[PDB]
Order: structure tokens, then sequence, then C-alpha cells
């Protein structure tokens, strides 16, 4: 009886411009103000493929542990949709530029590697507004850059999903490709489960998962999803091929369409973008462009810095945070009284006060004094109650 | 041979063409005949020969990742024939009879 | 209407030693469509008072002594599936009728650049499919050379604009001859570029992979030079290729004496007519008197050419012609209450009878199960016509053979009779199916009805052709005719 689910994850590359179109990828409030001929679908445009975006496709795909391909096409999926106006999204089916990679986690006992199985570029749909009993559509958004990100069906669990989703956003957010933020669009996410009583081969039924928009909300529609099916394998159940779509009030998932048999795209070949090549001097430079991510950067923090366990994963749950952590280390704070300070004390303001952006305040010339003051300076803690707030939305020193 | 209706619909959905049952039967034929005329390559001998999905041999045509503003609402929805508020729109009542 | 049957080049000269006002040429031109056309029915939108204007901002140019541009008051008729901002575009369907474009198409953009004079935009099939512009949903363009004739397809009203003295050049398309069997039907000289050698940004999509828009003239040379201002590569096109050399016309006028010219059994085939078949092995034996060796070889995988050509092009449509949903621009269905009547409707009210043949056999071969059977299997074939080019083209210089297997046949002869009609594409298809470059000359007349010569090259080498086709054109052309319709 193991649930087996796997994650469909799209990410929003952060470019200039879109991946087929000139158009910029950051919009305004304006509907229908960030497009062009390209975005419209109007007769006769032709796409026109960012660089940049490949190049960040291909460094997101490395940190992932993916074979990069060497030859890699784009491909039409087809599909009518308002917010796909070509009737098609250029994709990628076969070549995908990164497959078969992984990323390890620790759930509750201990390690679990799992592994992704394919990562491609995308182009992002436009906006569908539904009014009324009409729909008002906006193609700001169509065009923009995504990556699709298929876990292989090795996640176990509605709370092992969780920890793909951590680690995942975590490891893309460290290659500056993306905010990764679910909250803002930037990292979306599916799933698929089903469950296969132990001893045999066969399955239940099998569900997609649509409308999880929270890391915290994939796991409430896996468990509740899993419980659901649970019943229908033990009770009677009527085995088939279904989309749901989970219910942010209720917590439970609703049955929005039974599939006649897989959604045909007839996917082929985009004779409109010429092959990319990608050879070993292409992946160096891309190669290089990679700092060290989160795993080996807690390792680091184990037994060099030999600091805890709790710590070491708080601490690399993002770029920023780890770097500034280890700016204000050398510049004088004391290996643990920081990793205290950031632990709790700033990630607690941070939470509380929103304020996410933990570069354009505080910073690790300002903080690493404030540490001192403590250490020996003057003597101990109930001072830093305030000192840290004002130290943290204003000024520069104690 | 054999293409029936339910196939010739089938199509038609994939295609977003409305098709009357005075039209399918009269489709089913003519795909049929196409199909025949389309069967003729199955007298060329492929075995082991690569598909051309191009016939010019390029290589990684990229373009610089530096925007260009879009052009303004009114030109993106000059030509669409039923807009409101600056967008298109369009029916959305999701009953499995009209969708 | 006096300088109306004059070339592109003496047009051009007449002009640069002011002999001859900008504003009079374009006065001529209208005054013979208003005359012409009523019978001729080439023509769909006229930019009439856009040309005016820009004439009159010629003959300024031409008083100051600063005429520039490559075809500088030059007269021109645009197929109407490439775009011409704020000129009505329609690809002659319902689905498009009054589309005003919002963007410029590459190849006016580099005609405007030259200075030419858009007139307006020519009739055509459908979105590009048909053999005889007979499914226009405006009308039907009859042959110069027999007005119960057919123009041929889909660029038919390119091809007869052309040969009834409208316009000096047009563009057309080509997707598996649509530029070419014009040309042979109207008696005229008609070139669809190598693959890649003009850009399709702007050309109102058919088949992706097999589309290239190419010119139409009354003489090769005329035709050389239009085929210099629209070639070259394009940011906006990631297929144009980069080749530079984009010079047509310096080995014009030289002889072909030891030209290795290949003539393909399979063009002289069981699908090819007596008279047609006739009158190119007397262009054969006209080469040999030029000194040109011309030889018998193969090209066995051409009997595929039609097929794999239709399935290919269809399944490409299949796609190309979904963004048609009447949200954006375009035909939008009033009767529809529904999303899925929205697209349904518009769709299926929107595109005429062939089109929508062309996307249910094109979504069939895409579909899950008969892919591989079809689609790909068109595309394996594909690569076995390509190679039998690539072994000629070890040995030979050129291919020559029929443009089409018949003269132009008769207006509702073929047009409730598709598979007959798609017949006519034995001898252009593998063309494209190759990206081949392919030139139609005129090489005679079977009860007054034009026979085509085509000239197959290697990819990019155009001036070649054009030498071999110059080079009979001396010995055979229909120069002296038009001017008598
Ligand atoms: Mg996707």
């Amino acid at each position: 009886f193991e649930t087996v689910i796997g994650l469909e994850v799209h990410v929003e590359l952060k470019t200039d411009s879109k991946m087929f179109s000139p158009s910029p990828a950051h919009f305004g409030a304006e509907p229908n103000s960030n497009t062009n001929v390209i975005d419209l679908a109007y007769p006769g445009v032709l796409p026109v493929v960012n660089k940049r975006a490949v190049d960040w496709a291909m460094r997101a795909a490395m940190a992932l542990n993916m074979e990069i391909a060497t030859e890699s096409k784009f491909d039409r999926k087809n599909y009518f949709y308002p917010d796909n106006p070509k009737a098609y999204q250029i994709s990628q089916f076969d070549q995908p530029i990164g497959e078969n990679g992984y990323i390890d986690i620790e759930v509750d006992g201990e390690t679990k590697r799992i592994g992704i199985t394919r990562l491609h570029m995308e182009e992002d749909a436009g906006k569908s507004t539904h009014k009324g009993e009409y729909s008002l559509v906006d193609l700001n958004r169509q065009g923009t850059p995504l990556i699709e990100i298929v876990s292989e069906p090795d996640i176990r669990s509605p709370k092992e999903a969780y920890a793909y989703l951590e680690k995942l956003r975590s490891i893309i957010q460290y290659t500056g490709v993306s905010d990764v933020k679910m909250e803002e669009g930037s990292l979306r996410c599916d799933a698929n489960i089903s469950l296969r009583p132990y001893g045999q081969e066969k399955f239940g039924t099998k569900a997609e998962l649509k409308n999880l928009n929270s890391f915290n909300y994939v796991r409430k529609g896996l468990e509740y999803e899993e419980k659901r099916q649970e019943e229908e394998l033990l009770n009677g159940g009527e085995i088939g091929q279904e989309t749901r779509r989970f219910d942010e009030s209720t917590g439970k998932t609703i049955l929005m369409r039974v599939k006649e048999g897989s959604d045909d795209y007839r996917y082929f070949p985009e004779p409109d973008i010429v092959p990319l090549y990608i050879d070993d001097a292409w992946k160096e430079r891309v190669r290089q462009t990679i700092p060290e991510l989160p795993d080996e950067r807690k390792a680091k923090y184990v037994n060099e810095l030999g600091l805890p366990a709790y710590d070491a994963h708080v601490l690399t749950l993002t770029k920023e945070m780890s770097d500034f952590f280890e700016s204000t280390i050398e510049h004088g704070a004391d290996v643990k009284l920081t990793s205290n300070w950031l632990m709790g004390g700033v990630n607690e303001y941070l939470n509380k006060n929103q304020v996410e952006l933990l570069d354009t305040k505080l910073t690790p010339e300002n903080l690493a004094g404030m540490i001192k003051l403590i250490e020996d300076g003057t003597m101990s803690s109930k001072i830093a109650k305030k000192v840290f707030p004002e130290l943290a939305a204003k000024g520069g020193n104690a | 041979t054999k293409v029936t209706r339910e196939e010739v619909e089938h199509i038609a959905n994939l295609a977003r063409l409305q098709i009357s049952p005075e039209e399918t039967e009269e489709m089913a034929n003519t795909l049929e005949s196409i199909l025949d005329f389309a069967k003729q390559n199955d007298s060329a001998d492929t075995e082991g020969v690569e598909p051309t999905y191009h016939v010019l041999d390029l290589q990684n045509v990229l373009r610089e990742d530096k925007a260009i503003k879009g052009i303004p609402q009114e030109l993106a929805l000059k030509n669409a024939k039923e807009t409101e508020d600056g967008q298109f729109k369009v029916p959305t009542i999701m009953n499995e009879e009209d969708a | 209407m006096s300088i109306r049957y004059e070339s592109v080049e003496n047009l051009l000269t007449l002009i640069k030693d002011k002999k001859i006002k900008p504003s009079d040429v374009v006065k001529d031109i209208y005054d013979a469509i208003e005359e012409t056309d009523p019978t001729i029915k080439s023509f769909l939108a006229l930019d009439k008072e856009n040309a005016i204007k820009k004439a009159q901002e010629l003959d300024e140019l031409q008083a100051k002594d600063q005429m520039d541009g490559k075809l500088f008051g030059i007269p021109m008729g645009i197929k109407d599936n490439i775009i011409t901002n704020g000129l009505e575009t329609t690809c002659a369907s319902k689905m498009l009728e009054g589309f005003v474009p919002i963007y410029e198409s590459t190849v006016m953009e580099k005609l405007h650049k030259e200075n030419a004079v858009l007139i307006g935009k020519l009739n055509m099939d459908e979105f590009a499919m048909g053999g005889s512009t007979e499914t226009s949903y405006f009308k039907k363009t009859v042959n110069p050379f027999d007005h119960k004739a057919v123009p041929g397809g889909s660029s038919g009203g390119s091809a007869a604009a052309v040969a009834a003295g409208l316009v000096p050049l047009s563009l057309g398309s080509d997707t598996g001859g649509s530029i070419r069997q014009p040309a042979a039907y109207c008696g005229v000289v008609g070139m669809k570029p190598t693959y890649g050698r003009v850009s399709r940004f702007g050309l109102v999509a058919f088949a992706s992979s097999l589309d290239q828009i190419g010119p139409l003239t009354r003489n090769v040379k005329d035709n050389a030079i239009v085929l210099e201002a629209i070639s070259g590569a394009d940011v906006n096109d990631s297929t144009s290729a980069p080749v530079d050399d984009v010079d047509f016309t310096s080995e014009i006028g030289k002889d072909i004496k030891g030209l290795k010219v290949a003539l393909p059994k399979e063009y002289l085939g069981e699908g090819v007519a007596d008279d047609v078949k006739e009158a190119v092995q007397n262009a054969v034996e006209t080469l040999k008197s030029l000194g040109a060796v011309v030889e018998e070889v193969s090209l066995p995988n051409t009997k595929f050419g039609i097929p794999s050509y239709y399935v290919i092009a269809s399944s490409e449509a299949s796609s190309n012609l979904s963004r048609f949903d009447g949200i954006r621009y375009g035909y939008h269905s009033k009767e529809a209450h529904s999303l899925e009547e929205l697209y349904k409707m518009s769709r299926s009210e929107g595109f005429g009878k062939e089109v929508k043949r062309r996307i249910f056999l094109g979504t069939f071969a895409l579909s899950s199960g008969y892919y591989d059977a079809y689609y790909k299997k068109s595309q394996k074939v594909r690569t076995l016509i390509k190679n039998d080019f690539d072994k000629v083209f070890e040995n030979y210089d050129v291919v020559v053979g029929p443009t089409a297997p018949t003269t132009a046949f008769n207006l509702g002869e073929e047009i409730d009779d598709p598979l007959t009609m798609y017949a006519n594409d034995l001898l252009t298809t593998p063309v494209n199916l190759a990206g081949l470059p392919g030139i139609s000359v005129p090489c005679g007349q079977s009860n007054g009805r034009p026979i085509g010569l085509q000239f197959i090259g290697k990819p990019f080498d155009e001036k070649t052709l054009y030498r071999v086709a110059y080079q009979y054109e001396t010995q055979y052309n229909l120069h002296d005719v038009y001017e008598k319709l």
C-alpha cells in the first residue's frame, strides 16, 4: 500500500525579456500593455529564443545533478485556451535540456535520495480573470520563461512531498534564476498520487491534484487525497484516472473531471527554432557559474565550523541568509553567537515584520558589531531585546 | 477503410471545429480517401532513416535577453471584436453540454 | 497603362533618366488594373491612396537627384498571406476579412527600404491551400493566356497580375509549389529561393518547415533583381540563413557550356502529359544546343513527394492555423454562448472546405496512435527525398524537368476533385521537402496554354539557377506575347 506520488513543478525564470519574445518579463498593472505581435500570436510571427533563459535553465539543471543534453530542440504542445493564444505552448518533449538528476532530503527517519526525471524550458500562459458569466483575458504574463521539473515517482508520503518542495525551492533559489515564491507564482506545483496495495503491481485510482498554492498546502491535499483514495481502495472503490481541485477553505479535493484517456497534445518538433547544440565550453561557462549549494554548504557547517543539525538546515535555507551569516562570521561574530542570532531573533524578526529583504536593511557590517558588544564589550542579552529591531529597520551600529 | 463517426468527431474536437452529423459521414469518407492517399508513403523504405525536422542545418540561434517595451493596450485590442476593460472578453460557462 | 508592360529593369532606367515620373508610372498601373483586373480578378485589397502619396514623394526625390533603392519607384503586388502594415491582409479567407496588420513583415520592410511602391494585395487560395486559387473566399482569378483556365495555386493572383501586365513584379509564397506552379500556368518567371534565403517573419504560416517567399516577374533578369531586395538574414526569423552573398545577377549573361544538367527520369514519368513532355524534351535539346551537358538520372523517391508533403504540410497547418479562434482578431462567431462554441463555431464558419480538410488530416496524422505511422513516417520519407538530391548533386550542377505535369486546367474542372487537384504538385513538392531553390520559366504552349520548365539548384545557389535560366530564356520566352495577352 505505498502511496506513490510525483510532483510537477514550474519555475519562473527572472529574465529581462520573455522566452520567445523581446517583451519584458516584468509587467505593470495595466492589462495587455506588456505584449507584442509575438505574444499576441498574430499571423506570421516567429519565436526567438532568449539566450539567458537557456543558460539559466541549464544552470538550474546541473545544480539538480542532471545530465545536460548536447542536442536539445523545442517542441509544440498543442492545446486551445484563452490564455494560450498560439494554441500551442512552445516547450520540450524529447531531448529536455536536463534529465535524470536528484536531490537528497531528510524526512522522519533519515536520508532519502529522490530522483528528478527531467527539466525542460517552456513559456508561461496569460492570465484569465473570471468575471461575470464571461472571462477577461490579459496576455501580459504570456510568454514568460518557465522551466518544468518533474520528479521521478519516488517520494512516498505527503510529508516527503513537502521536504521535496523545500529542498528544491532552496536549491533553485541559490542559482539566482528565480525568487521561487509560491505566493508570487514564481514556483508552482501539481501533484500526482496513486496507491498500490502490496504484493501486486496494479494501482487503485490515480489523481492529478490541482490548485495547490503553498508547500504547506500541497501536503494538506496530498495527505487528504491519500486518505480519500485509501477509503476507496478498501470500501469498494472504482479505479479511474482523474484530475482534482483542492479546496483551500475545506481542505478537501474535489473531482473536476474524469480522464477519458491520455490528453493528446500532438507534440512535435518546433521547426521555427533551429536545434540547440550545447557544447562542453558552453556547459563549462554555466557549470562554473554555480556557487556552493545548500547540501555541501551545510556539510561545511558540520565538521568545519562544527555547528549543529537544526542550525545547518535553517542557515542554508536561503543564499542571502547563508551569505549574511558567513560575512558576519569572519567579521568577528563568534560562530555560535550569530548562528543563534540568525536562527531565531533575526529569522523571527523577518517573519514577524515580513522584512524578507534581508539585504536592504541591517547588514553583516552592522550586525557584526551588536554581537561583539554582547560578546564582551558591554555585558549580556536583554539589552539585545530592542537594540536589534532598531538596528535592523534603521541605522548602522549599536 | 474503417474511420468511424466516433474518430471523426474526436478529431473535430482536437481541432475545435464544429461539425454536423450531416458533415461527419461526409468527412469520414473524405478522410478515408485522403488517408488511402497518404498510405502511399508505406511503399517507401525508411528502415534506419532519421526523420527530417529541419532542412537547413543551422545551430544555436539565440537572442540576447534585452527587453523591448511592448505596444500600447490600444494597439493590442484594436483588432479584437470583443473586449472589456482592456482585455479580451470570452464566454466561460463550464457545463459539459457546452464548455 | 503605357509602361504597364515594361520590365523592372527598363522601367528602372526609364525612371533614373527622368524620362518618366514615378507618379505617372503609378497612374499607368491603376489604369491597367481598372481596365484589366475586372476580367483577371487577381487583386484583392488595393492601396491606391498610399501608393499615390509614395510616388509624389518619389517625384521629389527624382527631381532632387536622390533616387536610392534597387527598386526605386517600381510597382509591386503582394500575395495576401504576406503581412502589410496597415493594409487589409486576408489570406483570401473569411476568417481574416477586414484584418489590418499592426506590424510589418520583413520582406515588405526590405521592399519599402528599396523604395518600391505597394500597389496592392493579390488573390490566392484560402490560407495557401489549393492549386487553382479557386478556393478564395473573394473571387476566382483567371489565366491571362486563357480565360476559361485557372491561374494556378496558391499564388494565382501573383502569377496572373504579372502575366496580365498589372505589375512588373509580385511576391508569392511556396510551400509545395505555390509559386512555381502558378508561374508555369501563367507562362511567367517565378522562383522559390532556398529555404532560409528569405525571412518568414510576416508570412502567414501554412507549413513552417516548407513555406518560403519568392518573386514572380516576366523575365529571368527582373526576377533575380527582386530576389536581391528580399534575401538576407533576419533576427526576427530564427530559421533565416546567415548567408551574406545575396548577389544573384552577377553571373547572368554568362554561357553554360559544360554545365552539368541532371534530367530525372521520374520527371518525365506517367503523370506528365504528352505535350508538357514534348516541350521539356525540346527544352533539353535547346540546352544541348547551348553546350550544357544533359544526362538522365534518377530521383527514385519522387513518387512520394505529394503524399509525404500533404501529411507534413497538413500536420503543421493543424498547428499554425490554431491561433485562429476569433479572440484577438479575425472572424468572431456571434452565435457562440460558450467557450467551446466560440472556438468551434468561429473556426468552422471562418474556414472554407479545403482548409478544414487539411486541418482534419493534419490533426489526425499527429494524434495518439497515428503519429508514428503518418507524421513521423512522412518526415522519414522527407529524408529520402532530400538524399536523392544530395546524390544527384554529387555530379550535377542543376536539375531540370517540367514544373507541372500538365498545362493549366479549367476553372471548375478540378475544384470538386481534391485528389486530382493534388496530383498537380508531382514535380514541385520535392523541392520544398529538400529545402532547395527551384525556378520556373516558360518553355512552350499547348493550345495557347503555357508549359513550365523548372530548374532545381543546390542550396543557396540561386545564381547558378539564374544563369542557366537566362541562357535558356534567350532561346525561348513569351516576352512579346504578354503585350498581346
Ligand atoms: Mg508545463
